[PDB]
RNA sequence: UGUUGCUGUUAAAGGGUUCGUAGUUGAAUUGAGGGCCUCUAAGGCGCAAUGGUUUAGUCCCAUCCACUUCGGAUUGGUGACCC
RNA sequence: AACAAAGGAGCAGCCUCUGGGCCACCGUUUCGGCUUUUGUUGGUUUUAAAAGUCCAUUGGAGAUUAUGGGGCAGUGUGACAA
RNA sequence: CUUUG
């Protein structure tokens, strides 16, 4: 059990992102809608800035932490990785 | 830092074959490491292996048997000639029976028997028992 | 002269072959009244030559060739065009392969390092394969070396695309073979991030 | 290990195995290249431009779509900086520390640091005269 | 006296710490072809086809027991498997 | 394996057939040199080749080798008084 | 349409 050329789920998913056999990212993109307009802006999950709503300006996120955190009352769908 | 890629393979492989592992991981990779395994793999010291792609630097995996005892590299890559071989065979190998020394010759990467036969000298590379 | 052999390069026009004609015609046919901007694009586009490769399978391997400068204009429309041709020609798959020319190793140190990397064997062969399975992409490569010294290669796709491409594969393999003279196999997976493999 | 300090970090970024761009993008080459140069006019360095452009436009690695990298783009339009970002950064840092020491002469830590910085300046400069990208008449102070 | 081939926690021996020139050492990559003709040629976990009578075993039918804990039968179907 | 070179916009360079037009080049610190034929030698000239350059023009390729596409139709002219 | 202003 647990061949090292063909691991399970468990024996990958834990590990730090460079210590897989793949060395993928760890992040994704999203779409976000504001109450004050009809738009979709496309925003980065670990944004690390304040981003002004596409065509509006009010800030859809705060840059805080190692993962950025959406401004309140703004709805958010996710997107694929593919 | 990381200097020799080659010896960062053959040291891993060696140790693991003692410790009772049936497989090994080898984190950097080279156009040298590959060849060195291909040799061994003929005789039966190495059973198979895989080569994984990451598009930066590869990884490699190795299978094992129990029929390998030690392998290593002879680091400065000294020089050898048609009579010279018997020096190395009296030294690094335990006997003139079952060992092999590995060389890089004009023709390509080979093992001492083959070398002498075709009458090339060349630099030296590593060994395996 | 013919109105439909301006969808073919100059130098095959006077005395054309058979399979050449069918394709050329089809493009000229399509070129009017198929909505917007695949009724302008294929004008510019021309074919270089053609081949029709015949395996022992149910279906046969129609392979096109067109020169490399039209590459940009093909990718956009590529999905569409592949559909349209499959309609017309029955019992044959259809693939669009751009045409490239390689440079071999010189065995000189100083010559080697001046080679344009794009046209070296590797990067060429990669692109060829990509052109075949166009939307599917390559999610991993591996090479498995046997006891016999014999290297194989295998390529991993996404299950998300699977039902579409699935049937086509043995054909596609045969095509890739008689172009590169290297072998290819295909698996799928279903999570590329952690890297598992389909069993379904 | 750290260049002239000690420490082992491993904070890093690993981009994906696939080098092909997403399905969902509705940009093409033109659109990208525009936005690059446009923001450069503010006085952003290559780093800052790339960060702005992932957080608003969803273009991750510019190289994937545009077929070339941030600095190449700007060189071709002549907006590339005369003295490259990485060393210019250092120089700015160093100057500030020197100012501080004109008032604070019993500070010791700062001066230990200043050494390290100034050293690093040299080493970079010497690889921008080994690789031609400065005059050979370049000097620090 | 140690290039092959030494020793440095406590037996003789890591220099208080750091920067740093000469000097020594330094990651990956352009790439290794196929086709055809035979020989008892070592394998296919690929496939068509005939042979299984408990003369293999296992699924799905049948019937009676049965509240844990029953087994006779239709080569059941050349699903499957030897050979 | 070593040595030297490059630091990529440090480029954004189509080719070929044919015909026409113009045109002496080469070195130059106060005009020096000039391949052949006209029996041969000396002096003089004409003619052609080739090169330079422009125009017209034939077939073909393109992977910045860049046509092509797009813009102004500012050397301008001619084909519509609709 | 052998131009028009």
């Amino acid at each position: 059990d647990s061949d090292l050329s063909y691991p399970t789920v468990r024996s990958e998913r834990m590990k730090h992102k460079r210590r897989r056999l793949v060395q993928g990212p760890n992040s994704y993109f999203m779409d976000v809608k504001c109450p004050g307009c009809n738009a979709i802006t496309i925003v980065y999950s670990h944004a690390t800035s304040e981003v002004q709503c596409n065509g509006c300006a009010t800030k859809l996120c705060r840059p805080t932490g190692g993962k950025a955190m959406l401004t309140t009352g703004c709805g958010f769908r996710k997107k694929a990785d593919h | 830092t990381m200097m020799s890629v080659l010896a960062n393979a053959l040291r891993c492989i060696a140790s693991a074959e003692r410790r009772g592992k049936r497989q090994v991981l080898i984190r950097p990779s080279s156009k040298v490491v590959v060849k060195f395994l291909q040799v061994m793999q003929k005789h039966g010291y190495i059973g198979e292996f895989e080569i994984i792609d990451d598009h930066r630097a590869g990884k490699i995996v190795v299978n094992l048997n129990g029929r390998l005892n030690k392998c290593g590299a002879i680091c400065p890559r000294f020089d050898c000639t048609t009579p010279d071989f018997e020096k190395w065979v009296k030294n690094i190998l335990p006997s003139r029976q079952f060992g092999f020394v590995v060389l890089t010759t004009s023709l390509g990467i080979m093992d001492h028997e083959e070398a002498r036969a075709r009458n090339t000298g060349g630099k030296v590379l590593g060994f395996f028992y | 002269v013919k109105p439909h052999l301006r969808k073919l390069r100059k130098l095959k026009r006077p005395n054309p072959s058979e399979d050449e004609d069918s394709v050329a015609k089809a493009l000229f046919e399509l070129e009017a009244t198929h909505k917007t901007l695949r009724t302008q694009l294929p004008r510019f586009h021309i074919n270089t030559v053609r081949t029709l490769s015949s395996p022992r399978f149910r279906r046969t391997a129609t392979v096109v060739f067109y020169p490399l400068r039209f590459l940009m204009l093909v990718r956009k429309i590529q999905r569409t065009l592949t559909a349209e041709l499959e309609k017309r020609f029955p019992g044959s798959i259809v693939v669009l392969v751009a045409q490239r020319k390689i440079t071999k190793r010189p065995k000189d140190v100083y010559k080697l390092q001046k080679v344009q990397r794009s046209r070296t064997s590797v990067a060429v062969f990669e692109n060829i394969l990509n052109d075949l399975i166009y939307p599917c992409d390559v999610m991993g490569r591996r090479w498995r070396c046997r006891t016999d010294g014999t290297k194989v290669m295998k390529v991993f796709l996404d299950s998300r695309d699977r039902k579409r491409v699935e049937s086509r594969l043995p054909i596609i393999a045969h095509v890739y073979k008689q172009l590169t003279h290297r072998t290819v196999s295909f698996g799928f997976m279903w999570n590329p991030k952690l890297q598992q493999v389909s069993s379904r | 290990v750290r260049m002239q300090g000690v420490g082992h970090g491993k904070s890093a970024s690993s981009l994906p195995f696939c080098r092909t761009p997403p399905s969902w993008l509705k940009i093409a080459s033109r659109d990208v290249i525009d936005a690059v140069c446009k923001l450069a006019k503010k006085g952003l360095t290559p780093s800052r431009i790339g960060m702005q452009l992932r957080d608003s436009m969803g273009i991750a690695q510019v190289k994937n779509v545009t077929g070339r990298k941030i600095l190449r783009i700007l060189k071709h339009k002549g907006m590339a900086p005369e003295i490259p970002e990485d060393l210019y950064c250092l120089i700015k840092r160093a100057t500030e520390m020197r100012k501080h020491l004109e008032r604070n002469t019993k500070d010791r830590d700062t001066k230990f640091r200043l050494i390290l910085v100034e050293s690093r300046i040299h080493r970079l400069a010497r690889y921008y005269k080994r690789v031609k990208q400065l005059p050979p008449t370049w000097k620090y102070e």
